[PDB]
């Protein structure tokens, strides 16, 4: 069976992912203008010795680290909370199920300016708590911080739904069996909920980790590349179609990818728990 | 049919879309003007058009693209050379009325790549019931804005503030303004500290720069101020001097008329009612054009740019825009057809007066009625004639962008500190080192 | 602790009584056994002493106290389901041990408590092996391990060993004895096989359709059953029943007439007679009419009929006939044959075709 | 039971608060008038509905959803029905090794930015530009590794004795999976399909890259590169009016489920 | 179908054996009972029988043919599980129906045999309520009744009425032998609960340590016991046991002598007698000597034991004693510290080797 039942996904999966990754690191070989078509020749390591080098990079790297550690460990803690309720739920029945879908349902860039307007200073309704003179949007900490506030807020229920997906499974003699041994809920949740629930809490929060990783709107919105800050999605942007250079822009592809296939490598390495085993 | 696409800047569009309009009714249906956005910040209309191009986009005709791109869209050939012309027409409507400046902008080794439509060099206002008259210089704008803080009223001096071409624009007509220069002539030399006196200009407009940022009841939101913020802030009566192009008229009576000002109701007079069309258009009859044009002199006014030196008339830039046919196109012969039919002198006119953007024919200068209609027209002519100008390379938005990443946050400028920031990071823009921020 | 239980009810969606007004009496340290058919109302009620399920109506008292409110920690009692769930992300070394881990004991004191535990239920070893590589035989026993750590204020063990061999249970039946004994707790417990209830109840409570039927030590429920049902449901092969017919002196069978005790004619003339009568007797008070001794010979009625089947057990037989008699292994019969049976007159049993009472309760 | 009751409806409520608040502040500020958009009061007051109709007196968004909803729910089923048999096959056999697993994680990586980039350059050869048969084919190819390795991750760990009685009971395998796994996998498995649609109707930096033209202009692009239609007026209404239509179609959705 | 096994083995890593050449043969129509201890192998032996498990080595013969690594389509076996699995989404009638439809029975017919397993198992009333509201016997009644409705070639089952009070396990057990000889169906039952066992077996197989030790008829493994473990192992409560030791007309025991009957003594002379025999004996045999007649006192032998503790079960009295049980018959007037006399016809002693445990007056 399963030899013929891979065949019609693979077939293009292979092809979209082969041509495109292989041309990329080819490019990040070469020096190549976009304003000088052929009119420029290979040249080695010179992208990578200069993008690994410069200081603009390691910010727009470490931002992205802080950035995605932050955003899912809040995220996390608060999806196990949302997955409970709308797991055991009684008087919201059908309606606290229903109210958890729409911050994944709004599409982030509308999330994203009403959290910017939120926050301006004189016209926003939160902005008018603030001491005067405080005009957050305009500094490096504060800016991280409402970015983290935004993007927490409309991740949630990507972990939610898939914990409470995860939990949904656990057989309720277990539970039973966990109350009358008299673990209260906080010594249950940890000594079997969480243990049941390893790979399910593994695999949201890997694909969480990579997506809060390599987010973009979020912050191109809220002051995209505004004094510093930033993130590694924006620089490379940047410097693909604001600067028009091929091997520098591709060079960033490249440096990301196998500096997110390292973490993607952890979670399945060190962690042990995902699809196969 | 067959469909010319004209691509221009967001925020001029409610005048290029009644004109597109005005020519598709005059060219008989042969062929058709269709506009089209590019993003508001000018800096981002750069990176759309340079996508569109790029990716080989059937569809782009004509391109107002920004008066400082034309060395980097003719040397990278995306902007057709005015001699690749089907009619061997265009050098010639390029040349016969316009400036020499805005003629001079088109030009790269010589050869035009492009036709203007439009020219514009920035004008201080004011709230003209606040003081009595507007202060010559820099130094007096924070005087009266210190005055006005301890009196308690709008301190605001709005300016472009963000990281952008914006910002630049002012650094460099501070610099020119003051003698200095950023470039050489040849655009192959950093000229910020070639010597000590281009340094003292460079530290002395620094130093201007950090004074009115961080100056007692200043605008707190500066650093992230565009143009748009500037005007806004000054029409919702929160700035009394702010530092634009020659625009606000139009949202001024515009908003003013809709009652959205504070210090200027119009709303409220019937011989002004139904003045805005269904469209948006502000089209008034002229008793009506007059009582809420004096109504607006009798509150806010408008002055030449401010002085670095007493008794130094302002060196201020160049901006505007140049039309060019797009490599890419299809529809060569009516692309140019159509860039000299957008350039006629009856729709040159409208442009002006039912929008804003200064015309670039020059026969409007002989027009007593536009002088009129066009309030500011005589100071725009004149600071026409000392403006200083972008240096121009094909290199540009790299030292742009390098430029004004030095700057940002505008606060924490030490103008010695900052000014061999600049001699370094102009240096690696020409170099083209590193990642561009 | 003392458990009381008054008018308890529990019902569900159809809404129908799964038990209805029970009510019980349990001194500290007593041992019960809750015996009754699959539908009869058992695991429902150990879930509603454990607080794992709403009480519908009645009450509850523990300890000196009314409990109904109270939450499964709050009661300390410890509890063996019938499905006998175990964690399957724990070796069975930490699987019985995890309530003395809730406990907050020492680690030397809960391993010594824990390997006391695993030699005292026979387990293979301290196997520490994940469950997934035990199966029904010592899944089982795994689960009454963590019941029988605990020292709690009762237990309600809900079918422990209905999945052993007959070699280790009777092990595990003295073990389970002297534990509740040694700890002087409350017990509760559950199960179909009566032969393992009977030698462990100081008490027994059978229960029908929702309903307790009756109450006592096993020798009552054995010789002096309330009711036709319980007398047919306790013993194996079920009690033969007759319809019958008084006699001033005795009583009319198919194939006879027995004189009955004097006892007997006196509490049948006490109460009203009724115009239809059962009797009942067990199987293995029938026997072959010609093994007897003077006075069963004197007191007994003699019939003859055809072992139309019949099977051996060691010490009886059992054969077949229109109904079993498990007569005496000493008797030569074959199938198809004609054989003699007698009882003694006072082991018979007389039962309301009505009511169903038995008459003959003492 | 108070106790619980109260506690347990103000959490409920709480949760729907808190999932509504952003959205609430989007209608308010497009609900007020040019006037009062600056009041900084999250409560209207003098409500006027012209922002709306200052989107509707245009063709922009209409087709950018008309062009959106199509990608949007083509790629969440075209790419799900070859996600599920890959998936079904590492579910039950072993084409299921951990370099399959592994591929389908750092895929399900492939942070767009890293692969618009290459993409950009072929399209300057290959054209198909602003068509969708550009878009759609790196949109499903974020969509087969989300509907792969969450979809196996979760129907795998389905309990084994209910699969040998289905094989003992005589089950062909392919028939098996709808009988007796689909009916009790769902409840784990109608968010995975929820989450893909998620996705391909809603990204930008795909088309915010590769669109350009009114041909294939999304939904999520024609609001990021939109601002207010009146040039000398404040674009704040106009934009939350834009985030208010863009919002439709999922709570519509949701409200159906 | 004919099924067959040759040496059939499996292993675990730790690696340790769990059946260890395991040889056995059924016949088409045959009823076999496994019995064994808890833990021994039996669930994994009819797991890789009715293939859901996999052999380590040797063969299995199904038909007659080889089988090892067809899979469980390829035996059409009907089983039911140790723990009995149910799937919690479908209503009982479909939890009964399932393999008829995978069968693509004409949906009335289906629905006539969900009717008529229903009656012959009593599933009470065919309910159509969820699995999580009959816990207990009623939801191991519904996982056994999936299975009497193939009616395949053979049944294979695990301790199938475990959760059953005595009144419906006497009538499941009836309704068992009916139905497989009904269809003339091989069945291979498993419990470790015994009187099940004796009375379905046809042919009882006793299991320990993963190896077999007897195979036979009930009255084979009552009567002739292989060894004194499958002595000890059958019946209830365990073979009583004690030391003793040759005479040239019989034996010594720990009470007296016995003159073993001649055919018994011809077997003991079969190769030798060892230097301790182990003499069994079953507990119901022994009885009140006061009781026996002259054609029993021939053959008894007689001692006096101190009443260590008595219960009765009705039939018998189970008295202690110590050199174990007497199962006495109930007419015995014993109290626990009275004396009383304990004697049986010695035509029915066992005895065993001390050293091998094999029975030495094997028939
Ligand atoms: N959660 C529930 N929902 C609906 N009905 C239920 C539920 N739980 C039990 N019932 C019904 O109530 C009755 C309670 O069964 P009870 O626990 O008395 O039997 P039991 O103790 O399991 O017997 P045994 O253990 O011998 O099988 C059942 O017959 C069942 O039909
Ligand atoms: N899943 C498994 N993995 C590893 N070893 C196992 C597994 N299942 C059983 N075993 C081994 O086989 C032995 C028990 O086998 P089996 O399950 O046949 O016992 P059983 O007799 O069926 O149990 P019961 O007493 O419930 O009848 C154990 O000693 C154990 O080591
Ligand atoms: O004058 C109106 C124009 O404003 C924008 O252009 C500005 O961008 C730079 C300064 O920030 C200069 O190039 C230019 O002089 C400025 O005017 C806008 O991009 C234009 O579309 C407007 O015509
Ligand atoms: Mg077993
Ligand atoms: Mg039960």
């Amino acid at each position: 069976l399963a030899f013929w039942l891979i065949a019609p996904a693979v077939l293009l999966m292979l092809a979209v992912t082969a041509y495109p990754i292989g041309y990329a690191v080819w490019l990040s070989l070469q020096r190549y203008n976009l304003a000088e078509p052929h009119d420029t020749e290979f040249i080695g390591l010179a992208n990578y010795v200069t993008v690994l080098t410069d200081g603009y990079w390691w910010t727009a790297f470490a931002v992205t680290l802080g950035i995605t550690v932050v955003s899912v460990a809040i995220e996390f803690a608060l999806g196990l909370a949302l997955a409970l309720v709308m797991h055991r739920t009684i008087f919201g029945k059908g309606a606290v199920r229903t109210a958890i879908l729409i911050p994944y349902g709004i599409v982030t860039v509308a999330a994203s300016y009403s959290w910017y307007y939120a926050w301006t200073p004189g016209t926003g309704y939160l902005a008018n708590l603030l001491p005067e003179g405080s005009a957050p949007l305009t500094d490096q900490l504060p800016s991280l911080a409402i970015v983290v506030l935004a993007e927490v807020w409309k991740t949630t229920p990507f972990m939610a739904l898939l914990l409470l997906a995860g939990l949904a499974l656990v057989p309720q003699d277990l539970l039973n069996a966990a109350q009358v041994d008299g673990a209260g809920p906080w010594k249950r949740l940890t000594k079997v909920i969480l243990p049941m629930i390893k790979p399910a809490i593994l695999v949201a929060l890997l694909f969480r980790t990579l997506d809060a990783f390599r987010i973009f709107d979020n912050i191109y919105i809220l002051t995209g590349g505004s004094n510093d800050t930033g993130s590694v999605s924006i620089l490379g942007y940047d410097n693909l179609f604001k600067a028009f250079n091929v091997g520098l822009g591709s060079a960033i592809s490249v440096l990301i990818f196998l500096s997110v296939a390292i973490i993607a490598f952890i979670y399945i390495k060190i962690f042990g728990a995902a699809a196969p085993g | 049919g067959i469909v010319i696409n004209y691509y221009t800047p967001a925020n001029e569009e409610a005048t290029f879309k009644a004109v597109a309009n005005r020519c598709n009714e005059q060219l008989g249906g042969r062929f058709q003007i269709a506009q089209r956005n590019l993003p508001k910040g000018a800096d981002d209309q750069r990176l759309q058009l340079a996508r569109r191009l790029t990716g080989n986009d059937k569809s782009l005709d004509v391109m107002a693209l920004d008066v400082v791109w034309t060395a980097e869209f003719a040397e990278a050939g995306w902007a057709v050379p005015l001699s690749e012309d089907p009619a061997g027409l265009a050098e010639a409507d390029a040349t016969e009325n316009t400036l020499p400046g805005p003629l001079e902008t088109a030009r790269w080794q010589d050869e035009l790549y492009a036709a203007p439509i439009t020219t514009n060099t920035q004008l201080l206002w004011y709230r003209a019931d606040l003081m009595p008259a507007p202060p010559t210089t820099w130094d007096g704008m924070l005087d009266e804005a210190n005055r006005l803080y301890r009196e308690g009223g709008p301190s605001w001096i709005a300016v472009q503030g963000k990281q952008y071409e914006g910002m630049v624009v002012w650094f460099n007509t501070l610099l020119q303004s003051a003698g200095g220069q950023v470039l050489s002539d040849d655009g192959q030399r950093v000229t910020l500290t070639d010597t000590p006196e281009h340094r003292a200009a460079t530290v002395k407009a620094l130093r201007i720069i950090k004074s009115v940022a961080t100056a007692p009841g200043a605008d707190p939101s500066i650093t992230q101020t565009d143009e748009n913020t500037a005007r806004l802030a000054l029409e919702q009566g929160k700035a009394a001097l702010e530092v634009n192009w020659p625009y606000v008229l139009p949202s001024l009576l515009e908003n003013a008329v809709k009652g959205g000002v504070s210090f200027l109701p119009l709303d409220g007079d019937p011989a002004l009612q139904g003045s805005i069309n269904d469209v948006g258009t502000f089209s008034p009859t002229d008793e009506q054009f007059d009582i809420a044009f004096d109504a607006s002199k009798k509150v806010f006014g408008f002055a030449p740019y401010p002085g670095v030196n007493p008794d130094e008339p302002a060196r201020v830039t160049l901006g505007g825009l140049n039309l060019a046919v797009a490599s890419t196109s299809q529809h060569k012969a009516e692309a140019f057809e159509a860039i000299r039919c957008l350039r006629n002198v009856e729709n040159q006119r409208y442009t002006s007066i039912e929008g804003g953007l200064p015309a670039v024919r020059t026969s409007l200068y002989d027009d007593p009625a536009f002088q009129k209609k066009y309030p500011q027209y005589e100071i725009i002519r004149q600071q026409l004639t000392n403006a200083a100008v972008r240096p121009a390379t094909p290199v540009y938005q790299a030292v742009s962008t390098r430029m004004s990443a030095t700057l940002a946050p505008i606060s924490d400028i030490d103008p010695e500190r900052t000014a061999d920031e600049l001699t370094e990071a102009v240096q690696k823009a020409i170099d083209g080192k590193g990642l561009i921020p | 602790a003392e458990i009381v239980l008054d008018r308890v009810t529990k019902s569900y969606p159809d809404v129908r009584a799964a038990v209805k007004e029970f009510s019980m009496t349990i001194a500290d340290g007593e041992f019960i056994i809750l015996v009754g058919p699959s539908g009869c109302g058992k695991s429902t009620t150990l879930n509603m002493i454990a607080g794992l399920e709403e009480i519908t109506s009645g009450e509850l008292r523990i300890g000196g106290e009314r409990v109904n409110e109270k939450a499964p920690k709050d009661r300390d009692i410890a509890m063996v389901f019938q499905s006998y769930a175990l964690y399957p992300h724990m070796t069975v070394r930490q699987n019985i041990a995890f309530p003395l881990t809730l406990a907050k004991v020492p680690k030397a004191e809960i391993a010594a408590k824990v390997e006391e535990t695993a030699k005292i239920l026979d387990l293979s070893e301290l196997l520490d092996r994940k469950p997934g590589q035990l199966s029904g035989g010592q899944r089982q026993r795994v689960a009454m391990g963590r019941a029988i750590v605990r020292s709690p204020k009762a237990f309600l063990m809900d079918q422990p060993l209905s999945n052993l061999d007959a070699k280790l249970r009777v092990q595990m039946r003295a073990e389970i004895s002297r534990l509740q004994d040694r700890l002087g707790t409350t017990t509760v417990y559950v199960t179909h096989d009566q032969t393992e209830a009977m030698t462990l109840g100081d008490r027994v409570v059978v229960m029908l359709a929702g309903e307790v039927q009756q109450i006592g030590t096993p020798d009552e429920l054995y010789s002096s059953p309330a009711n036709l049902f319980v007398a047919g449901f306790i013993g194996s092969p079920a009690m033969n029943f007759f319809p019958a017919t008084r006699t001033d002196v005795g009583v009319r069978l198919p194939f006879g007439e027995v004189t009955l005790t004097p006892h007997m004619l006196d509490l049948l003339d006490k109460q009203a007679r009724p115009e239809n009568i059962i009797v009942g007797i067990r199987p293995e008070h029938i026997e072959d009419s010609a093994l007897l001794d003077g006075y069963a010979r004197i007191r007994a009625l003699t019939f003859s009929v055809r072992a139309d089947i019949v099977e051996s057990l060691g010490a009886d037989k059992y054969v077949h006939f229109t109904f079993i008699a498990r007569v005496s292994a000493d008797s030569r019969v074959r199938t198809g044959e004609q054989i003699e049976l007698a009882i003694d007159t006072t082991k018979l049993s007389i039962f309301d075709a009505a009511t169903g009472l038995n008459l003959t309760r003492d | 039971d108070a106790r619980r009751a109260t506690w347990w409806s103000v959490v409920n409520i709480l949760v729907i608060v808190y999932a509504l608040i952003p959205v609430l502040w989007i209608l308010s500020l497009s609900l007020k008038p040019t006037s009062s958009v600056k009041d900084g009061k999250l409560i209207p007051t003098e409500i006027t509905f012209a922002n709306y109709k200052a989107i509707f007196s245009g063709d922009a968004f209409t087709s950018a959803l008309f062009n959106s909803i199509g990608i949007g729910l083509i790629t969440t089923i075209i790419a799900v029905v070859i996600g599920g048999m890959a998936a079904y096959a590492v579910a039950r056999l072993q084409p299921g090794k951990q370099l399959l697993i592994g591929v389908a994680l750092l895929i399900a990586m492939f942070p767009h930015i890293s692969l618009v980039t290459p993409i950009f350059n072929m399209w300057r050869g290959i054209g198909l530009f602003d068509t969708w048969p550009g878009l759609i084919i790196p949109y499903i190819t974020f969509a087969l590794p989300l509907a792969i390795y969450t979809l196996s991750a979760f129907f795998r760990e389905i309990p084994w004795d209910l699969e040998k009685a289905a094989k003992m009971d005589g089950a062909t395998p392919a028939q098996a999976f709808r009988k007796v796994i689909a009916p009790l996998a769902a409840p784990g498995i109608v968010t995975a399909a929820i989450l893909v649609f998620i996705f391909a109707w809603n990204d930008l930096l795909l088309a915010l890259s590769l669109t350009a033209t009114q041909r294939a202009i999304t939904a999520p692009v024609a609001i990021a590169n939109f601002t207010g239609s009146s040039q000398f007026e404040e674009p704040t209404g106009s934009i939350a009016a834009g985030a208010m239509v863009i919002t439709i179609p999922i709570i519509i959705f949701v409200l159906i489920f």
